[PDB]
């Protein structure tokens, strides 16, 4: 995996893997930080200027939280590249969200913290219908004791 | 535990004596009643205003004990596609069923308005061809909805907006039968507030009483949070953009109003304002619809609606 | 492993029961009075975003029935199919029948309805009306202008004020009874007008700043921990960088905004709306000084919500607030 | 049955044909039409009557509603002894269907007409049919036999087939015009009803004063069962119709009829209504529901013809020039409301300001007098031209990106000149022997003989060339097509 | 007040089943005889006419006569739903606006009634007295069911041609069947009988036909009668009444 | 952990093609006693409550009772994608986690181990079949469909009436009424064919016919329905199965 990454461009090759990594905010990775030792995770809604490390700190977060193991089995991840509608938000959103967490094994359980919820991470969220963010609403509110909801944005006026 | 019906549903009424709508067609309907040769009536007007029940009052007094089997009442639940006109209604129309002289099997299709047109092309024939013993009555909140063969097979009753005598007479009755304890500021309020709506008006007196006990202007001015529309109205017409800024602070954004609502309020409102011109109305609802174009967009906060105001001035002072 | 301490602080101190709900008092004493009374009409909850509409909704379904509502309580959210033929085959039959497991009225709770086609609702608008002895409707909503002329009218309208200030000083102490800590006076006024109605963002920025202080039992989560937390402008170099740009001239003054938007990371949007709303409190001795300083506020406001630029807007709000800063003189 | 239980509109219906109110030209043109039928059949309807109906095997009645249509219909189909099949809108009309059920009555007999009466000879068309389509303009079952079968039956009858309508110019019964014969009953007037509603006053038992009739009928512009059905509603508690209660009858008893996209541009660009005083008889909000009645065509020919009119409300100082420059303006504006009403989150709350915008702004800004006939929007069949345009367009650019290396509007805007150079001048100042180079041009840019037609197309201005193509020898394009269907081209 | 009472629902099912295609509302006579039925097709080229006597009922009782107008998809459905093994009773009391159809099981304690709302019909019932017909011949009805399969599967037009005491059955590829009348002693059941005066030469329609070779299960022989101006006429024979068509012709262009 | 082997395979899927389209989620409740599971309609109108004790099962081991809720539509689809040949055996750990099918044949080693994430359902176990019902009886369910599934043409309401030794089945529509009065009887030569009842006050109530024509489908379990029937509670639709019961609770229409 090293090779590929050396072969990998720059921005990619040095892209933050901890949360220590991204030295850019600190009034926010602290907050995530001290919630690897507490348990109450909120719904997340990470906006600002294009290439700032939002996309980089969640999959820090959500790596330094799991584990390499379990980060496969206990995050959705929609982005713009998948089909994001008021059907599919419907569905699988809501399939995956009312969900039983993923058993962890006693390796993730001794060195990782395992939080008792999954994590579905909206990537660019400003692209999707206001009818899919309407029925985003009890949808990640209902489920939020097994499943928690990171919203990602350069605009935060688009979403409702 | 024990549960009684509202009092919109309690006071309903149902015979046609009790309706304070307008006097003229309830007449008319009175008198169709009594003779009995009731033609097809299409029944359109505002939304609260006692179609239904009137149309309701007609068929059970029309026909007595037969309404279980003389009366086929369609509504917007039911489906009311193609099939079902050519099917259900034409069969029902055909139905042999032997009623009084004067009597006849009534169609009762509320919401007509929303049947597709192809239903009322083909419920076009099937009600001219059987007249002699199915007659229909179709009860909307928009006649224009309605193709105009359709239209043109029936009579027309148009109703008006409940003046605020029929609204205050049917208040007394209800107060008067429920023992209330009411002063006349607050049933002005309650009148001036339900913008002539019945329903409405029950509404929100049935919630004054079980809420305060005492019908008067401060409970009811408390619970009833004042018509929105009037106070758009009145914050365009300010004189100075502080007033106006101000009315809109106050009233509407510290009440909590949603920006969108507000914009929508202000529009409808310009559409219907009689004192300014056309040009400046124009310019107005430009305005008013670039601000709405705004707010759609994700960017709806209170600066948009101020500069919107600011705008609205700016044309109407210069 | 889940237990109750794995919630969110929007969702962990959630109000179980009426009493639990604070500021809607004139709300709640008649829903209660209309519980026990016995006759509850058809409610349509109209509020802003974080109010106490569903929260309200959900501790009366409880009080109600008892503490198992799920059971007979049907709940149509914004998650699920609200489609003409879901009114026609799905509601009406939890209207037409009897309930399973007590001898009561349902109770049909159509949660966001602002969010139903129009056909749904001209469905609906007689299936609510048809069956009213048996089943009641309760209609929650942000925006009042989605739902039909019709449907609103049969429904007994309840505006859900936004939530006073006195309401949010109760509600935080209650968290701060109810979790080790301690918040100043002066804080607690920034949080509160921080907040601007919303009862879910106070709860949100007090669990980050609880997060931000290295020990949650002693030490008190002061302005400056707020004002961070958020990023948010403090008052002081608001009232700095506004009185930079009116007395002093372009360069210094543009200076000073580079220097403490860049002191803090802030954010235009957010020095344009302290700037707006300390500035509409000022004594301007006209009506032509106001309207430019409005639109050509608003117009760079909707500029920023699309992200064109960072530094030429800054130049543009300067400019702006200078030439309507000119009728004065 | 029961007299007392007539509908007021049963009871006074019209028994001969000495009883239909107004159009009298009509209704005895179709009765000679229906008498020289036969006559016409002999002659297999070659040859043309005096009126030049004799060559059309079928009748197709249009009109306002409410004006005798199905009462003629029915009335000429009893008095000339025929037997009525009559299919109306509630029966399921489909191709599959109307071959199932009414294709067998086509060339059949009526099988009641023979046990009808034949002792006594009163005519030779007593056995046969008459089938009456009444509202053939609901198809919404008809899919593909709405008016597809309908033009087929027309042609391929043996029988009297009589089409009712209410919409002839509707776009959708295009196919009835150059098939059947049409025949348009026209609103009646203030005569024939005045005299007919008259006999029902006096056999009524009420008072009605012959000067009401005009408002009557004015309100109720062609719709004489609707006034037949507003005298019976009135006449339940008040029996007297005067001069002293007609205003509130007729305020009350307006016809909210639709309008179609033409005269709602005339509407919206007279320039009276927008007057002071006409702007509160008219009102904004009237003019804004006028958009609603169809808002697909309504800023289509407002954008065709809104600088079509002479105005009459241009302000002092402000001349037609600047007045056409603000309208067009706001057709911009309101095309870019459009855009964002159909585009992604479905913003259809925004359908009022796209309504003002678009069509009461622009029309507010140039309301006048319309100088000559209001044109039909061209934008319309403009995309659609274009859009076959682009189609060929894309087509010859993914023909040629083998070569070009270009994008496939660059190719339009730059390589088509040379192409024209190096295709069609070798043919106009060579002849015939500068085939093998054109040829072995194309060969090497994959074209064809389609794709150099296509290419030929597009060149515009000075450079037109379907003018050329005419001027080049007619054997020489025989030739050239002749050697390109012989050698091989490696696609 | 009628009742009437079938020993077997079965023969009324089949009745029904006969003629369920070619209309969809029927007018029952009730008379002290028995019921008569006339029906005439959507498209007004087929009539459809029934008589059953007091033979096929157990039970028959008629005080007055009275009309009872009912569809034929509803009845079908009802009828579906009763078995072959119940006596099937029409029920009907003083102004008829329903009548009452009681399945009635003999070895079990089960009773099934269905009610059914009649229709209001325009009841022009056309008197049906007696036409003499130019030709008229009997043949089995599998046999006439079989060759109208056979010739309408190459067009839809069919020429019946009476000539010679000879029969043609004519499709226009274009196919043909000859038919001679031959009697048989032996089996007179297929005994093709035909009484000739003039020579009769009509057309008609495919799908008539199929929808009346339909009803070829309740009598083993049909009866054809012809007219060169008049209606075919084709006739089922029951055990107490019979079921006849009457089809009109065809144009001579 | 918990083991459940059958001795079958198309048992479990007749078991569950019961509530095929009539409910979409269920929470298996596995004790030491058998399975026993039940589910809310999406109108929440009916409720399905499924028993199955330790008898038809094969080997049957449950250490501490657990609660695996899925979805139906996902379980259809585990299920039909093995051979009614294989044996079913449904497979959980300690902390309940994904379901574990497994499908082996009987000749030939085909391992088929099939996972199914479960769903989290909010468990509001209730405590029904502990009211009195004031009328019960018992008749074929075949006779029960054909009543059900030839009413249904004629109207969508139901009436089931119970009077003094009399069941009565009357469908009131548009184009007719149909009235099915049956009378208990016992049969000897035949056992299975006897209509039993037990009534205690006569009973009126009306049910839905989308939701009876449903109900029969579990008719494919048993040849014997019982229905429970009381005023102020739902009917009892029962088919009794060789090791447990299959019942449905029908919500009744409420007359005017
Ligand atoms: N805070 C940071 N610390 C370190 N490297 C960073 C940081 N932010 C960005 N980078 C670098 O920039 C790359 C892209 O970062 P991203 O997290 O994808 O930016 P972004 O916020 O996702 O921008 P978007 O998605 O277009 S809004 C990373 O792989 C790093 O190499
Ligand atoms: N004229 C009236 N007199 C007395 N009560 C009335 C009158 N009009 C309405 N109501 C009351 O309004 C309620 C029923 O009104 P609706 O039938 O819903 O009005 P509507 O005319 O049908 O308008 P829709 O159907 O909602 S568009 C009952 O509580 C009635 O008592
Ligand atoms: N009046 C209130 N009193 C106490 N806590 C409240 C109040 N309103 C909101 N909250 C808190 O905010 C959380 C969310 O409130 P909700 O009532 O669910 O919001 P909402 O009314 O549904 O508005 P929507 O639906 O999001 S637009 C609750 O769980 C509480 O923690
Ligand atoms: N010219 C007329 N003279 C007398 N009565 C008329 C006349 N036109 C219509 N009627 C009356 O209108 C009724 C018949 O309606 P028609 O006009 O025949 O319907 P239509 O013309 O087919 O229009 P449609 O099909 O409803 S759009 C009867 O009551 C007639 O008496
Ligand atoms: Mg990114
Ligand atoms: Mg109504
Ligand atoms: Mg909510
Ligand atoms: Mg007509």
């Amino acid at each position: 995996a090293e090779q590929s990454l050396a072969q990998q461009p720059w921005v990619e090759k040095y892209r933050p893997k901890n949360l220590d990594e991204v030295t850019a905010q600190d009034h926010a990775v602290t907050v995530l930080k001290k919630t690897l030792k507490s348990a109450n995770l909120p719904h997340m809604l990470f906006y600002g200027p294009p290439g700032t490390g939002k996309t980089s700190t969640i999959l820090a977060l959500t790596k330094e939280l799991y584990g390499p193991d379990l980060m496969k089995s206990r995050i959705l991840e929609l982005n713009a590249s998948d089909e994001r509608g008021i059907s599919i938000v419907r569905e699988k959103v809501k399939n995956f969200a009312r969900l039983t967490v993923s058993k962890p094994s006693k390796h993730d359980l001794e060195n990782y913290p395992c939080p008792p919820y999954k994590i579905i991470i909206l990537d660019e969220a400003d692209s999707m219908t206001a009818d899919a963010q309407s029925a985003l609403r009890r949808t990640m509110e209902t489920y939020s004791g097994v499943t928690r909801f990171c919203l990602i944005c350069n605009y935060v006026t688009r979403i409702i | 535990l024990s549960l009684q019906l509202p009092w919109v549903e309690k006071y309903r009424p149902q015979v046609l004596s009790d309706i304070v709508g307008n006097k003229e067609t309830i007449d008319r309907l009175q008198q169709i009643a009594k003779d009995g040769n009731m033609p097809h009536m299409i029944i359109s007007g505002m939304p609260g205003i006692g179609k239904t029940t009137s149309v309701h009052c007609l068929a059970h007094e029309l026909l007595g004990r037969s309404y279980a089997d003389g009366v086929l009442e369609l509504n917007a639940s039911d489906d009311r596609g193609i099939d079902v006109v050519r099917n259900q209604i034409k069969h029902f129309a055909q139905k042999k069923l032997h009623l009084p002289p004067g009597k006849h099997k009534i169609v009762i299709l509320d919401e007509a308005d929303s049947m597709t047109a192809g239903a009322q092309q083909a419920l076009r024939r099937t009600m001219e061809l059987y007249s002699n013993s199915t007659r229909f009555a179709f009860a909307c909140n928009q006649s224009n909805k309605i193709i105009e063969p359709l239209q043109s097979r029936c009579a027309i009753l148009r109703y008006s907006k409940l003046s605020d005598e029929d609204v205050l007479k049917r208040l007394l009755q209800i107060i008067k039968l429920e023992d209330v304890k009411y002063t006349n500021d607050g049933l002005e309020a309650i009148i001036f507030t339900a913008e002539g709506d019945m329903r409405q008006a029950i509404n929100n007196l049935q919630s004054t009483v079980a809420g305060h006990g005492l019908v008067n202007a401060d409970n009811v001015f408390k619970i009833v949070d004042s018509p929105h529309p009037l106070i758009v109205k009145k914050m365009l017409l300010a004189s100075n953009l502080e007033d106006s800024i101000q009315i809109l602070r106050t009233d509407l954004w510290k009440k909590g109003y949603s920006s969108i609502d507000i914009v929508t309020t202000s529009f409808r409102v310009t559409k219907n304002l009689a004192q300014v011109k056309e040009s400046v109305r124009l310019e107005m609802i430009k305005e008013i619809g670039l601000t709405h174009m705004r707010i759609l967009e994700g960017v709806g906060t209170y600066l948009q609606l101020a500069s919107m105001l600011a705008k609205i001035h700016k044309l109407n002072n210069k | 492993k889940r237990s109750k301490e794995n919630l969110p602080w929007v969702e962990k101190y959630r109000p179980e029961t009426l009493d639990e709900v604070y500021g809607q008092n004139e709300v709640i004493t008649t829903v209660r009075k209309f519980v026990d009374e016995g006759k509850l009409p058809h409610l349509l909850f109209y509020g802003p975003p974080g109010t106490g509409k569903t929260s309200t909704i959900v501790a009366l379904a409880r009080e109600i029935y008892g503490k198992n509502y799920s059971n007979m309580v049907l709940e149509l959210n914004a998650s699920d199919d609200r489609g003409i033929d879901v009114v026609r085959n799905q509601i009406k039959d939890f209207a037409s029948t009897r309930q399973i497991f007590s001898k009561g009225f349902k109770l049909i709770i159509l949660d966001e309805a602002d969010a139903m086609t129009n056909a749904a609702q001209n469905a609906l608008r007689r299936v609510i009306e048809r069956y009213t002895k048996n089943t009641r409707f309760c209609v929650l909503a942000n925006y009042a202008h989605k739902l039909t002329p019709a449907l609103l009218s049969r429904c007994t309208r309840f505006r859900f004020q936004p939530l006073p200030q006195e309401a949010i000083e109760r509600r935080i102490a209650n968290v701060l009874v109810h979790e080790k800590l301690k918040l100043s006076p002066n804080a607690e006024k920034a949080l509160i007008e921080l907040s601007n109605g919303d009862m879910r963002r106070v709860l949100n920025v007090l669990q980050s700043c609880k997060a931000t202080l290295d020990n949650p039992d002693e030490d008190e989560i002061s302005d400056d921990v707020i004002y961070e937390c958020c990023g948010a402008p403090r008052p002081s170099d608001l009232k700095a960088v506004l009185k930079s740009i009116l007395e002093d001239d372009w360069g210094t003054a543009h200076y000073t905004l580079n220097k403490v938007r860049s002191a803090k990371g802030l954010a235009l949007i957010d020095l344009i709306e302290g700037i707006v709303k300390i500035l509409e409190d000022y004594e301007l001795q006209n009506e032509e000084t106001r309207v430019h300083l409005l639109t050509k506020l608003a117009d760079i406001e909707y500029s920023i919500s699309k992200g064109g630029n960072d530094q030429i807007q800054g130049s543009a709000v300067i400019g702006a607030i200078k030439a309507s800063f000119e009728n004065e003189t | 049955v029961r007299e007392e239980d007539k509908l007021w509109t049963v009871k006074y219906a019209p028994t001969n044909l000495q009883q239909v109110c107004g159009n009298k030209g009509s209704v005895m043109k179709l009765k000679n039409w229906l008498a020289n039928w036969e006559n016409s059949k002999k002659n297999s309807f070659k040859h043309a009557g005096k009126d030049g109906s004799g060559v059309f095997r079928a009748a197709m009645l249009y009109g306002p509603p409410g004006i005798g249509k199905t009462t003629a219909a029915h009335l000429v189909a009893q008095e000339l002894g025929y037997d009525i099949l009559e299919q109306n809108a509630s029966d399921v009309r489909s191709k599959t269907l109307l071959n199932a059920g009414v294709k067998n009555a086509l060339d059949n007999m009526s099988v009641v007409g023979y046990f009808k009466h034949n002792e006594e000879a009163q005519n030779l068309n007593g056995k046969h049919f008459v089938i009456i389509m009444d509202e053939v303009d609901g198809m919404s079952g008809g899919d593909r036999g709405g008016v597809g079968q309908l033009a087929q039956f027309c042609r391929k009858t043996s029988t009297p087939l009589i089409l009712i309508c209410n919409e002839r110019n509707l776009p959708k019964m295009r196919p009835f015009d150059r098939v059947c014969l049409d025949i348009q009953f026209r609103r009646p007037d203030a005569n024939s009803i005045k005299s007919r509603l008259m006999t029902i006053a006096i056999r009524e038992k009420f008072k009605l004063d012959p000067n009401v009739i005009d408002r009557l009928i004015q309100t109720t512009r062609g719709d004489i069962r609707q006034v037949i059905n507003l005298l019976s509603t009135i006449s339940t508690t008040t029996k007297t119709i005067n001069h002293e209660n007609i205003n509130e009858i007729s305020k009350a008893w307006e016809k909210n009829i639709a309008l179609k996209p033409f005269d709602i541009a005339h509407k919206m660009l007279d320039g009276q209504i927008y007057s002071d005083i006409g702007s509160r008889n008219f009102t904004l909000n009237d003019k804004i529901a006028l958009y609603f009645d169809d808002f697909d065509f309504t800023p289509l020919m407002i954008q065709e013809n809104y600088l079509s009119t002479r105005p009459s409300v241009l302000k002092p100082g402000q001349s037609h020039l600047e007045a056409v420059a603000e309208a067009a303006n706001c057709i911009s504006l309101g095309d870019i409301v459009e855009k964002k009403i159909r585009s992604s989150e479905q913003l259809w709350s925004l359908l009022p300001l796209h309504a003002v915008l678009s069509s009461v702004y622009p029309a507010s800004k140039v309301a006048g007098h319309m100088a000559g006939r209001i044109n039909f929007t061209a934008w319309l069949g403009q995309n659609s031209k274009s859009a076959k345009y682009y189609r060929l367009l894309q087509e010859i650019h993914y023909h040629t990106r083998l070569g070009t290396s270009t994008d496939k509007i660059g190719l339009r805007l730059d390589y088509l000149p040379t192409f024209r150079k190096r295709l069609l001048d070798p043919f106009l100042k060579q002849g015939a022997d500068a085939i093998s180079s054109v040829i072995e041009v194309m060969d090497d840019y994959y074209l064809t003989k389609e794709d150099w037609d296509s290419i030929m197309e597009f060149f515009v201005g000075p450079d037109v060339t379907t003018a050329i193509i005419k001027k080049i020898p007619a054997t020489v394009k025989s030739g050239f097509t002749r050697k390109y269907n012989s050698m091989t081209h490696p696609v | 007040m009628l009742e009437a009472k079938f020993e077997e629902a079965s023969l009324f099912k089949r009745i029904i089943d006969g003629f369920k295609d070619c209309v969809q509302l029927v007018n029952f006579q009730c008379k002290e005889d028995g019921i008569i039925a006339q029906a005439v097709d959507d498209s007004r080229v087929l009539l459809v006419s029934l008589e059953i006597g007091v033979e096929a009922f157990q039970e028959y009782r008629c005080d007055h006569p009275v009309t009872l107008g009912m569809d034929l998809t509803s009845l079908s459905k009802i009828l579906r739903c009763g078995n072959n093994t119940d006596t099937l009773t029409l029920i009907a009391d003083n102004t008829p606006d329903s009548i009452i159809l009681l399945f009635e099981d003999t070895k079990k304690d089960r009773i099934a009634e269905y009610s059914l709302k009649l229709m209001d019909i325009d009841a022009d019932f056309l008197k049906i007295e007696e036409l003499q017909y130019d030709s008229t011949l009997s043949l089995p009805s599998s046999e006439f069911s079989k060759i109208v399969r056979d010739l309408s599967q190459l067009s839809d037009s069919i020429n019946i041609m009476i000539t010679k005491e000879t029969i043609k059955f004519v499709a226009d590829g274009s196919g043909s069947v000859i038919i001679k009348p031959f009697v048989d002693m032996e089996h007179p059941e297929t005994s093709i009988k035909l009484e000739m005066d003039q020579p009769v030469d009509l057309t008609f329609g495919a799908k008539y036909l199929l929808d009346i070779i339909k009803g070829s299960s309740l009598s083993d022989r049909v009866g054809i009668r012809l007219s060169s101006e008049a209606p075919a006429l084709f006739q089922f024979d029951l055990k107490s009444g019979f079921l006849q068509f009457f089809l009109a012709p065809k144009f001579n262009d």
